[PDB]
RNA sequence: AUCCUUAUGCACGGGAAAUACGCAUAUCAGUGAGGAUUCGUCCGAGAUUGUGUUUUUGCUGGUUUAAUUAUAA
């Protein structure tokens, strides 16, 4: 239980303060990590990729290797693969390239549009 | 001091290296009025108690018995040496000297492991034993 | 590194040998500033510039945060994407998901400096919380600058054993640490001699790594002395260096692997004697000493010819340009010398060609006649040259053979591995403990578990018919998932319109599998959800895990052992259940009927093994042991037929004989030799 | 008292359910024998102590978990969990007890 | 001294899967069952015979 | 913050073990240990004897202090809740550094 | 769409990346334990035949390299 | 033949159990001998049996003689 | 005769620990050891000293090819 990486507060804090009143009823990502290593990072886009051209349709790929890109990295390069694997009858890419994609009102309404 | 015997002829000292099979003999050259041959026998005397079972600390005078003098080399003002079977042990300490033994030791510890190291590696005829630290700085 | 430090243009040659040739490269003759080791000066900014940046920074927060609620928003992670290092408290900080909790903590600053009197710690940082602050400085630049400044990661390994190791890349490739290492050693009792002695290990590790830069002519001057039945020379002492080259060579091996490569090519010419018209291959004797034996060196393999032989200029093998009208002359020899290279020449070429040269024209070398090939090969950086007489029909073939050669022999190859012993090297693909014989016992501890085998999915049936050959047809497959206890199946069945408008069919196949367990492990509570999740194939491994990155506490495992679970298709009312799915379904299952009423789950377990192995092999042969007596009857539930007790205990003799039977059969093995753990070997896997 | 001897002694085996459940505590469990595994060829996990000072987690963690940053779950050994010496699982458990009769004085009056 | 046959495992059915030692543990699964159910039964019948 | 002085550790000294057995029972039973926090400081006067060390910095040598872990845990509670209530209610002014 | 042979033909197994774009077979699953443990079986036959016998044998380097070297429209 | 049974009759258990078949069974007979003895008559909760082995045992740790000598 | 309470012995079944269990031609100790307190008092059997072993005691399991003999001459 000692390998440092899993702590956080929040967690065990709700986990913690729900068991003492439990009890009281019944008596009645870390800072510290190294950011990942362009070469790791590589590995998972090539994972990524083989997944993805696994299944041009599938839109579960595109979402996924959107967002697992995402919380890795993202900036450009999920926002540049949600919109290639978003060309189109699937919902989901559309409400996941809208979310991440816009910071703009005009730009959202553009892509609103194409999902509508 | 006083709790380690000395040899006072040549022959209680080859008898003791002859009398004893199994643990080393370990016996200190050199005269009681020198300055580095009493902290070597106030050292080996805080020992000798803890060692009794794998090996026994002797005490020799050079003006007593100088008959080993020329036949080890006997300089300086003390030479501790090591004795299993009548058979002079060996160890390349790093002072250069795989032979007999020239400066004070420091602690304890570090010559109960040179004391433990040289009898394992005399129980199995080995020659020569590396010990643990090399202090050449000292020689 | 706070110095000034340059690298010399001799430390950045290096060499690499490819199938064509031996390359060479050296950075030295361009003239420039020379290149210098980095410092911490250039990769830490100045205060001012940090604070001066902080100002900035938390205005820029303060603005972001205004535009964000006036368009009743929350902030966006790409606005601040921009800066996240920049600012002294750090504004990554106000992301911290345990910020919450944090506010609470104050007069942590005081604490630090008060730990001082609490416990015996020196902490080179008491001004720093990490929670608080943040990292305030990234030293990863400093690490590539490092090694590009040092010539890259190539020239850094011409400096080191790496090439004796024997690897062809260094990707797959992880170190033992010896920190760990020394853990383990402390937790027998031992003396604080015995203690002490196990700490010069790692240095001991260290001083092999980089031998061949430390054991050098330049370094240490001094005098060779020359380990007694190898040819590696000590310039200095070296006391850890001399021991760990004494146990790379055990047992007189520095002779085995000359007297190998001599059987080698031996065995390469003397079949050849047709081709190249020879009469005879006659290695000759050896002076027990002659391969450590580095002043004078002897021939060994001699060559006679039909008539004669056209020889050419003595030059070497990657050579092209070749005349052989130089002149005609009768016989020929090899000697095949080994070196130990240093640092300051591991080329082969000047070696190979000083001592031809040397040993032709020496009047105490022993040699045929004057003509012959000398075929050096450095084991340290696994190196090889020759330096030739040479006709028509040898370079073709002593490059090939020579190829061959280095990767096969059983003597370099103990050499490598006696030295990636010494560097405790390693490579792997999976970490985790694969499923064994000795292992299987802990298959039935309390950690909920699951079986995944999709050696079904994709399938296809070959029929025999009169006229054309090979009816063929997509079969609906299924996704095979059971936990071992409850005895509970999950089938996701894949229809064949699946597979409809797709090509590359087989990797669709596994992430196919691989979503549908995900799919399946998210349907469960957290009750419910297993822990060890065990699949046969490897080729799963990584698409697993993929997706089950959210599920960080269930482990997953490959096996050893083959589990008989393709062969669960040959039960009928399964193979009736996935026939005539007309969609992809989720099924449930019980396949111990029930045997966990009567009989624990470990032997209804250990019984589906027999019941499932049997059915890989006999097939409907071993049904008809099961449907031997009509008056037993499935019922509409279960899938095996109810019977009592001893009629089990009976069937499960029958199903082993099949497979005691069958195995030997097919391997021409005798059953009764076998000993216990085998027969169970054999029905495991 | 005297050191007993140096000489070896030959090593005796037993593994049960109850002494592996033993030893659970004295041997390295898996993921910590993952950490002193140092891939060739690139840079570590690390992570910063209390200290300041960079701990490394070496393999401990697969190659794209390192990418996304989730760490691992991966299977905690429960036989190496700390627990009390005798000596203060009574004491604990006694302050405990007289604290609670303190509780309930404090709860009526 | 040899006066006295040596001991054989204890095996329940918790154990009964890890002890290697007997036959028919993996290769008959059901008679091993038996086996160690038999062996259960057993002692617990040595205890009830022993109190009356 | 007594947790964090182990998490570096691979292995465990006899007594650092007890005091992860301490924190391990503070978090899973937090009520008790709560009431038995408060029960010590209305009612413990008498406490176990601290033991001294000195750290050498070569130059300065200075004291440090080792207490018993139940002391240390009352004691890192009254001073969590000393500084939070402290400086909530706005008790020492700016120019305490 | 490769085959190796009232039959079933099952997918050999292959790793995703390193298969990358390559043919693929069909091979039956009898068929690759049968081939896997004659092979492997002929390997422990000579274990025991070179362990018990002391024999040294011949091999190197053709015989190890030789070692090195062991559709359907549906 | 002999080293096996010298060992058996060395052991304490063997020379104890050897001791206990030839001291008379009854109560009244185990109770004259313990009370002639001095020691205890009875101890807290003890069947016969149990009070026959303390006779055994009080006869093998002082090295007294038998009843015999005892009377 | 049934049923129940306490203590002790043997024992089936279920846990936890082995920084834990012991030993003493040895010093004391309900004729008061060792503690606690809200300052009125309250609890009531070990404490010292030496020593043996203590990542361990005993026992086990796995892995590292019989003889005889047949042709038409």
């Amino acid at each position: 239980s000692l390998i440092p990486g899993n702590v956080d507060l929040n967690k065990l804090t709700e986990e913690r303060e729900k068991l003492l009143q439990s009890q009281i009823d019944e008596n009645l990502r870390v800072n510290s990590l190294s950011d990942a290593t362009l070469e790791d990072l590589q590995k998972m886009r090539t994972i990524l990729k083989s997944y993805r051209k696994a299944d041009p349709t599938n839109p579960q790929g595109w979402i996924a290797s959107a967002r697992l890109e995402e919380k890795a990295r993202k900036f450009s390069v999920a926002k540049k693969i949600i919109e290639n694997g978003c060309q189109p009858r699937s919902s989901d890419i559309w409400l996941e390239n809208i979310r991440l994609h816009e910071s703009d009102v005009h730009y959202c309404k553009t892509l609103v549009a194409t999902a509508i | 001091s006083v709790l380690l015997p000395q040899l006072r002829t040549g022959w209680h000292v080859d008898q003791a290296i002859v009398t004893e099979t199994k643990r080393l003999v370990v016996i200190r050259f050199g005269r009681k009025n020198d300055r580095q041959c009493m902290i070597m026998d106030e050292l080996l005397s805080s020992i000798a108690e803890r060692v009794r079972n794998f090996a026994v600390i002797y005490l020799c005078d050079i003006d007593e018995v100088s008959d080993f003098d020329e036949m080890y080399e006997l300089t300086d003002p003390m030479t501790v040496m090591f004795f299993y079977h009548n058979k002079h042990m060996m160890c390349d300490f790093g002072t250069g000297n795989n032979n007999k033994l020239n400066f004070i030791v420091d602690d304890k510890q570090e010559m109960i492991d040179i004391l433990e190291t040289i009898f394992r590696g005399a129980r199995k005829n080995k020659g020569l034993v590396v010990s643990p630290y090399d202090y050449n700085h000292k020689r | 590194s706070a110095s000034h430090i340059l690298i010399p243009a001799s430390d950045l040659s290096w060499s690499k040998q490819t199938d064509t040739g031996i390359t060479h490269f050296r950075a030295g003759m361009t003239h420039e500033d020379e290149k210098l080791i980095p410092t911490i000066f250039r990769y830490i900014t100045t205060w001012e510039n940090e604070f001066l940046d902080s100002q900035r920074v938390w205005a820029e927060y303060a603005t972001k945060r205004q535009e964000a609620i006036q368009q009743n928003r929350r902030l966006a992670f790409e606005e601040l994407e921009g800066s996240w290092d920049r600012g002294i408290p750090r504004i990554s900080t106000l992301f911290q998901r345990d910020r919450h909790t944090l506010a609470y903590d104050r007069g942590h600053r005081i604490r630090r400096e008060f730990k001082q009197y609490s416990l015996e710690r020196n902490s080179p940082f008491w001004w720093t919380n990490s929670h608080h602050d943040g990292k305030l400085w990234n030293l990863n630049a400093y690490r590539t600058d490092v090694i590009q400044a040092l010539g890259g990661i190539e020239t850094i390994l011409e400096h080191t054993l790496f090439k004796g190791t024997g690897f062809n890349s260094w990707e797959g490739l992880f170190w033992e640490k010896a920190s760990g290492f020394e853990d383990s050693m402390q937790f027998k009792k031992l003396t604080h001699a015995q203690r002490t002695g196990l700490s010069q290990i790692p240095n001991r590790r260290f001083t092999l790594w980089w031998s061949p830069t430390i054991n050098r002519a330049n370094v240490y001057v001094g005098f060779l002395v020359q380990l007694d039945l190898t040819g590696i020379f000590l310039h200095g002492k070296i006391p850890t260096l001399k021991i760990s080259l004494i146990q790379i060579f055990r047992a007189h091996l520095w002779q085995k692997i000359h007297e190998s490569i001599v059987f080698d090519i031996c065995q390469i010419l003397d079949g050849e004697l047709d081709v190249l018209q020879i009469e005879s291959v006659t290695k000759e004797t050896v002076h027990p000493r002659k391969s450590y034996k580095m002043n004078s060196s002897a021939a060994d393999i001699t060559m006679e010819s039909v008539h004669e032989w056209e020889v050419s200029k003595p030059s070497l093998l990657h050579e092209t340009n070749d005349s052989f009208k130089g002149l005609i002359t009768n016989k020929m020899w090899f000697d095949v010398q080994l070196r130990y290279g240093d640092y300051d020449s591991h080329d082969i070429s000047r070696y190979v060609r000083a001592k031809f040269l040397d040993y032709t024209t020496d009047n105490v070398s022993m040699y045929p006649s004057p003509t012959g090939v000398m075929i050096g090969i450095d084991l340290a950086y696994n190196m090889y040259d020759a330096y030739g007489n040479w006709f028509n029909g040898l370079k073709p073939l002593i490059q090939n053979s020579m190829r061959t050669i280095m990767k096969a022999n059983p003597a370099l190859y103990v050499l490598r591995e006696r030295i990636r012993k010494g560097l405790q090297i390693y490579q792997s693909s999976v970490q985790e403990p694969f499923l064994n014989s000795s292992n299987y016992a802990e298959l039935f501890n309390n950690d909920i578990k699951l079986f995944v085998d999709d050696t079904n999915v994709y399938r296809v049936t070959v029929h025999k018919t009169f006229e054309g050959n090979v009816a063929t047809k997509a079969i609906n497959g299924c996704i095979f998932t059971l936990n071992p206890k409850t005895g509970h199946l999950f089938l996701k069945i894949i229809h064949t319109s699946v597979w409809a408008g797709q090509k590359r069919l087989s990797q669709l196949a596994k992430w196919k599998t691989a979503e549908e367990v995900s799919a399946l492990v998210r349907s469960l509570p957290k009750e419910e959800q297993p822990k060890q999740i065990i699949v046969t194939r490897k080729a799963m491994l990584d698409p697993l895990e993929v997706h089950m990155l959210d599920f960080p506490n269930i482990a997953i495992r490959p096996t050893e052992l083959r589990l008989p679970f393709s062969a669960a298709m040959s039960i009928d009312k399964l193979s009736d259940v996935v026939m005539k799915a007309t969609e992809p379904q989720m099924v449930l299952f019980n396949i111990y009927d029930d045997w966990l009423d009567r009989i624990s789950s470990y032997t209804a377990f250990s019984r589906l093994t027999l019941l499932l192995r049997a059915l890989k092999t006999n097939e409907e042969s071993a049904k008809m042991i099961l449907l031997s007596d009509p008056t037993i009857t499935i019922k509409s539930y279960h899938l095996w037929p109810s019977f009592t007790d001893e009629q089990w205990i009976t069937i499960e003799s029958q199903m082993r004989d099949l497979i005691l039977t069958e195995y030997g059969r097919k391997y021409n093995v005798n059953i009764s030799a076998l000993t216990q753990t085998e027969i169970k070997d054999i029905i495991l896997g | 008292k005297a050191l007993p001897i140096p000489e070896d002694q030959p090593k005796k085996k037993r593994a049960g359910r109850k002494f592996r459940k033993y030893k659970e505590k004295f041997r390295l469990s898996h993921v910590r024998q993952l950490q002193n595994r140092m891939e060739f060829g690139k840079q570590e996990q690390t992570v910063l102590d209390s200290y300041g000072e960079e701990v490394g987690l070496g393999m401990s963690n697969t190659s794209l978990q390192q990418a996304v940053g989730a760490t691992s779950g991966s299977r905690r050994s429960a036989g190496n969990q700390a627990k009390l010496t005798k000596v203060m699982k009574h004491r604990i458990s006694e302050a405990n007890q007289q604290a609670d009769e303190f509780l309930i004085s404090l709860g009526h009056n | 001294l040899g006066l006295l046959p040596k001991p054989e495992p204890k095996v329940k059915l918790s154990n009964m899967m890890s002890v290697f030692e007997n036959d028919q543990n993996i290769t008959d699964p059901t008679a091993w069952e038996k086996v160690v159910k038999d062996q259960v039964d057993l002692r617990k019948r040595k205890h009830l015979e022993e109190n009356e | 913050d007594l947790k964090d002085v182990y998490a570096s550790k691979v292995r465990l000294n006899a007594s650092e073990r007890e005091e992860l057995a301490l924190i391990e029972e503070a978090y899973d039973n937090p009520h008790d240990t709560l009431n038995r926090i408060k029960k010590y400081l209305l009612t413990q006067r008498v406490f176990k004897p601290v033991d001294i060390t000195m750290m050498e910095n070569y130059q300065n040598i200075s004291p440090v202090y080792s207490v018993d872990p139940l002391e240390k845990i009352t004691d890192a509670y009254l001073d969590q809740y000393l500084w939070y209530e402290a400086d909530q209610r706005k008790l020492f002014p700016n120019w305490i550094k | 769409s490769y085959n190796i042979e009232d039959t079933i033909l099952t997918l050999k197994e292959s790793s995703i990346f390193d298969d990358t774009d390559s043919t693929e077979v069909l091979e039956n699953v009898k068929a690759a334990e049968e081939n896997a443990d004659r092979e492997k079986l002929r390997l422990r036959q000579m274990n025991k035949d070179r362990r018990q016998k002391k024999k040294i044998l011949n091999v190197s380097s053709l015989d190890i390299e030789e070692e090195e070297e062991g559709l359907i429209i549906g | 033949n002999e080293s096996t049974a010298d060992i058996l009759k060395q052991l304490p258990h063997e020379r104890l159990q050897a001791v206990l078949e030839k001291i008379p069974e009854e109560d009244l007979e185990v109770r004259r001998l313990l009370s002639i003895l001095k020691k205890p008559e009875v101890v807290e909760n003890e069947d016969v049996q149990q009070r026959r082995i303390r006779l055994a045992e009080i006869l093998m740790v002082d090295e007294i003689d038998l009843e015999n000598i005892n009377n």
